[PDB]
């Protein structure tokens, strides 16, 4: 099946809805933050 | 603190496996005892 | 009369159908099994009912003999038990060996206690030999009860395989029968076949936890029981609803093998293995670096109100300040420190007494008036 | 004249829960008795403990 | 508050865990338990009555 | 079974009915009885065939003081109604005592705020109305014609 | 189709009213989710219909709602996903039975009259 | 058929496009694109935002707040005009 997008507009396979809807509003900030807390983790020493 | 609190696990423990250690003869005195005292007083119990 | 009618319909029924299970039972030592099952699943119903009734009528008649085991004992089987063993003699309440197995040791105290400030009289001889007749029907029903249970027990294996799989035999047959059959039971919402089989355990003084309240069979079963007792009220729970999708695949004799049972039993496993999973590694944070310089920091309505909160108020500016030479007498008895200063004291140059600044009221936290929300 | 003066030496750790309770409904409301000595049955935390 | 307490009187018969320290008098060990407030309103105003 | 469907379809075309949710009580099994057959019950209607119910299920219960309360707010509520009358004297014979049992067959003599139409009440609900039984009462003439 | 047992199956054209009324009823705070819930209701006499899902792993877990709306005079329909059906009960999780619930002066009353009518159609 | 997102991911969603919007602005006034913004003032604000130049011309102050504040409703009530 195929259902329109109430986030982007467009037609998505019926199977990948719930992940479409999962990961199309991922809040780019979460990348930032993620970003953030791995550059501090590769300059922490032993 | 942390020996006490150990201690106190085991007495609970035993309490609960070993049952109370009351036995009914000694409870139903105690609580005939308490009744008669309560009667002879004439004391009418605190109400909600 | 009631008494004797039902003694005349447990008779009537265990003449025919008590017999006929007894047979299916014994036959493997036109006519099938599944009308028997039927009908064992309506015969435990109606034993229900009638000792529901026996117990009525024996509490009623030993009412006048002991009128307060009824709510020290809540259970009916163990009232009749209890009423049996004890009858119009209270004397040899004392050091009952055979009360041990009917009650426990914290109810025996509570009902000798009682037993010694009774003002219910002795019964007479026919409501004695009444009593007794209608005790030992009630335990022959209990008997009957045990047998047609063990008869389910064993066919448990071909009438609901899922349930069985999910569940021990003996939990699925104690469920199938307080439910009244595997159709009303697989009709029952997941949420009420997790109280199936609750007994209205009475607190002695303890609190309602220790008794564990809304608990059934499903969280006596053994799968339950196999967890530490802080995670057995969700353990009761998912079993529970997987039990209901079992008996709902059962009920319409669907997946006789146990594909189903067994893909609900291994992720009831899993669900189990997840939750007493260790616990993952955390790092530590540090302690943040000691900190100098400058940092900008907003000013506006909240920072107005937090420094109406926090800064000093006209009767706090009082209270640090002491009189030089003017010795004072002792404020506070238990804590000799504790001084008011100027505040009621000549010498603050204030001829009026300060008032309470209002913006330093005591009031509860946000989710702390959550909580009274759902208390009220 | 012999003056005997004693202690009870574990009265407050021995204090059976449910003589307890039948000794205050003696006295009090038993809806009382029973929160009180329900309230003398909680859980005892401490750190980990 | 009255209601509150009166409604916790009746219908309560379950608490939160309560902590426990220990004031040391260099001597012996006396307990100090922290009840929650809430419950210790209505604990409170059962002792007075 | 089938009355059980039957008495579904009724309840849903003609909700709100006293006798029919009263009946319906008594339908469901025991551990349905009170969580949902009566709750929801006292909450669509306040009958006098409903406290009847509601008594008698408490009856069946062996909550004694709840039972005689619930008939006395029965009482008080509408007398001479839903023949609460028969089964109020039943357990006042069977569970109160001898004086509570003859001071409330006393309060259900014939007067016309209270069981003024007590045999009427009866005739009605407990379905005991006969061609003999109008010819019984003071109006033979009169009342047989009324009753069944 | 896919599932022979589901019945009676709604179309496109009646699934997108099914959808939009249980959204709305949702909105209204008129709907239970679950079979567990739509059971309850069932016993209850509260709901006035049921929808589920044709697409449940066993189909067994809701097949004893038809027999229970049967037993209590409650009309049925199936739909064939249980995403789209827990979309519309405004729930992120799959939901494969929800019940529309009795409520007194109600503004969704006719269009739950008209969705019954057409469930009723379906059927036979 | 179309679906519905739930009013969680219908709060996430109004919060990007928020966020989005307000990062656009702040990135231009970052650049100099835009003007940045001036303090909001209403009446109960002008002693706060316009409080010592409020003591010299009093009656000016007041007239360039109120204008603040109705230019504030004139794009409101535009936006609804033009909407409408």
């Amino acid at each position: 099946e195929y259902l329109v997008s109430p986030i982007t507009g467009e037609k998505i396979p019926a199977s990948k809805m719930q992940e479409h809807m999962r990961i199309g509003l991922l809040d780019p900030r979460w990348l930032e933050q993620r970003d953030r807390s791995i550059r501090e983790k590769q300059s922490d020493d032993e | 603190t942390r020996l006490y609190l150990k201690a106190e696990q085991e007495r609970q423990h035993n309490y609960l496996k070993d049952g109370p250690y009351i036995t009914a003869e000694e409870a139903v005195a105690v609580y005939t005892t308490t009744v008669h005292w309560l009667e002879s007083r004439r004391f009418s119990p605190i109400p909600f | 009369a009631k008494l004797w009618d039902s003694k005349m319909f447990a008779e009537i029924m265990m003449k025919i159908e008590e017999y006929i299970s007894k047979q299916a039972k014994a036959s493997e030592v036109a006519a099938p099994e599944y009308r028997v099952i039927v009908d064992a699943n309506n015969l435990t119903v109606e034993i229900e009912n009638e000792l529901n009734i026996i117990h009525k009528f024996i509490r009623d008649k030993y009412s006048k003999r002991f009128p307060e085991l009824e709510s020290l004992v809540p259970n009916a089987l163990d009232y009749i038990r209890t009423v049996k063993e004890l009858g119009n003699s209270l004397d040899k309440c004392k050091n009952n060996e055979n009360l041990q197995q009917i009650l426990t040791n914290a109810t025996i105290m509570v009902v000798s206690v009682t037993a010694s400030t009774t003002q219910g009289q002795q019964l007479s001889e026919e409501e004695l030999e009444r009593l007794e007749e209608a005790c030992d029907m009630a335990l022959e029903l209990n008997a009957s009860k045990h047998r047609i249970y063990e008869y389910v027990e064993s066919r448990m294996s071909f009438i609901a395989p899922n349930l069985s799989i999910i569940i021990g035999a003996s939990t699925a047959a104690k469920i199938m029968g307080v439910a009244g059959g595997l159709t009303n039971l697989s009709k029952m919402p997941a949420c009420n076949i997790m109280l199936l089989g609750a007994q209205r355990k009475t607190l002695s003084g303890f609190s309602s936890t220790s008794v564990l309240p809304h608990t059934g069979y499903i969280y006596h079963s053994d799968i339950v029981q196999s967890l530490p007792p802080d995670l057995r009220r969700k353990a009761a729970r998912l079993v529970a609803a997987k039990c209901t999708l079992a008996a709902r695949v059962d009920s319409f004799h669907e997946s006789t093998e146990g594909k189903v049972g067994y893909e609900l039993k291994d992720e009831i496993e899993r669900k189990f293995d997840k939750w007493q999973e260790p616990p993952p590694v955390k790092q530590v944070k540090p302690l943040p670096a000691p900190l100098d310089g400058q940092r900008k920091k907003r000013g506006g309505r909240r920072y107005r109100k937090m420094k109406e909160r926090l800064g000093l108020t006209e009767i706090r500016k009082q209270a640090n300040r002491m009189s030089f030479g003017e010795i004072e007498e002792d404020a506070y008895q238990e804590d000799l420190g504790f001084s008011l200063g100027h505040l009621g004291k000549s010498g603050s140059g204030r001829v009026r007494q300060t008032q309470v600044n209002e913006a330093t009221k005591a009031r509860i936290s946000k989710t702390l008036q959550r909580t009274l929300q759902k208390q009220s | 004249n012999v003056m005997l003066e004693s202690r009870f030496e574990k009265m407050y750790e021995k204090i059976d829960l449910t003589l307890l309770n039948r000794l205050l409904r003696l006295i009090v409301d038993h809806n009382i008795a029973d929160y009180m000595t329900a309230k003398n049955n909680v859980v005892i935390n401490y750190k980990d403990m | 508050a009255l209601s509150r307490i009166k409604r916790h009187l009746l219908t309560q018969r379950a608490f939160k865990e309560v902590g426990i320290e220990f004031m040391d008098l260099y001597s012996h060990l006396v307990p100090v338990y922290d009840v929650e407030p809430l419950e210790k309103i209505t604990d409170a105003y059962l002792d007075q009555y | 079974n089938i009355a059980n469907t039957l008495m579904a379809k009724a309840l849903q075309e003609c909700p709100n009915s006293g006798i029919l949710w009263s009946e319906a009580i008594f339908l469901e099994a025991r551990p349905q009885r009170r969580t949902k057959s009566v709750d929801a019950l006292k909450k669509c209607e306040h009958d006098p065939h409903v406290l009847l119910a509601v008594a008698k299920l408490f009856w069946s219960q062996r909550k004694i003081t709840k039972a005689r309360e619930w008939f006395h707010r029965t009482v008080k509520i509408d007398s001479d109604l839903g023949d609460a009358w028969a089964f109020f004297y039943k357990f006042e014979l069977q569970h109160g005592t001898e004086e509570q049992q003859e001071e409330v067959r006393k309060r259900c003599e014939s007067a016309e705020p209270r069981h003024g139409e007590l045999w009427c009440a009866v005739s009605k609900d407990i379905a005991n109305w006969q061609k003999k039984i109008g010819d019984i009462l003071r109006l033979v003439a009169g009342r047989i014609k009324n009753t069944f | 189709d896919v599932n022979p047992k589901a019945y009676p199956l709604a179309d496109a054209h009646l699934t997108k009213k099914l959808l939009d009324l249980v959204q709305q009823s949702c909105n209204y705070k008129q709907l239970r989710k679950g079979a567990n819930e739509a059971t309850k209701t069932l016993n209850r006499g509260i709901s006035e219909f049921i929808v589920m899902a044709a697409d449940a792993e066993p189909l067994e877990i809701i097949l004893h709602l038809p027999l229970l709306c049967e037993d209590k005079n409650v009309p049925y329909v199936f739909v064939r996903s249980k995403q789209a059906l827990g979309r519309a009960c405004g729930v992120s999780r799959p939901v494969i039975a929800c019940s529309v619930t009795i409520k007194e002066g109600s503004q969704l009353k006719q269009q739950i009259q008209s969705i019954q009518q057409s469930i009723e159609r379906l059927l036979v | 058929l179309g679906v519905y997102l739930t009013k969680k991911e219908q709060k996430k969603l109004r919060r990007q496009t928020r966020r989005e919007a307000q990062k656009e602005l702040q990135e231009k006034v970052r650049l100099g694109l835009m003007p940045p913004p001036e303090p909001k003032v209403r009446i109960s604000n002008l002693m706060r935002v316009l409080g010592t130049e409020a003591v010299q011309d009093p009656t000016k102050v007041e007239a360039h707040v109120r204008a603040q504040m109705a230019k504030r409703q004139k794009a409101h009530e535009e936006a609804n005009a033009a909407r409408k």
